[PDB]
């Protein structure tokens, strides 16, 4: 069912679900998965307001199409970002880091799953990269 | 606890 649809989802251009892209914050590491567990909190403080969109884990980079504006916000790529990283709070929050090469510094973006399950997006992304290097 | 591997390895 779920995986029976997520199997070809990443292969297409949408293997995730509604998300809460808070924005982007600065970090000082970009060499660990725990770095995202902290950034997610920073964006939860203030300034960076969350957005209700639709994360589409595509094998050629993620894409968050707003579900209230459809103007898109995250036109980045999976192979472009340093490396993904979940959390250890409630598995309802994920984030990715992106150092220099486009920001001239370490900048990690954070977001949260509006589905609350830790499978419709988590495991989905964990399979995206596995297919990204298929060739 | 995962991370992409098909990265282009940025400087």
């Amino acid at each position: 069912h779920q995986w029976q649809a997520d199997e070809e989802a990443v292969r297409s251009a949408t293997c995730s679900f509604s998300v809460k892209y808070l924005g982007c914050v600065e970090v000082f590491e970009s060499r660990g998965m725990q770095v995202c567990e902290e950034a997610l909190k920073v964006l939860r403080q203030s300034r960076r307001r969350p957005v209700r969109g639709l994360l589409h884990v595509s094998g050629d980079g993620l894409r968050v199409v707003d579900d209230e504006t459809k103007g898109l916000i995250v036109d980045q790529t999976i192979e472009k970002v340093s490396f993904c990283a979940p959390d250890r709070n409630h598995e309802r929050g994920f984030s990715y880091i992106c150092r220099d090469g486009t920001t001239r510094r370490w900048m990690c973006h954070g977001f949260l799953a509006c589905k609350d399950s830790g499978e419709r997006l988590s495991h989905a992304v964990g399979c995206a990269f596995a297919v990204c290097l298929e060739r | 606890g995962f991370s992409n591997m098909s990265f282009e390895d940025f400087p």
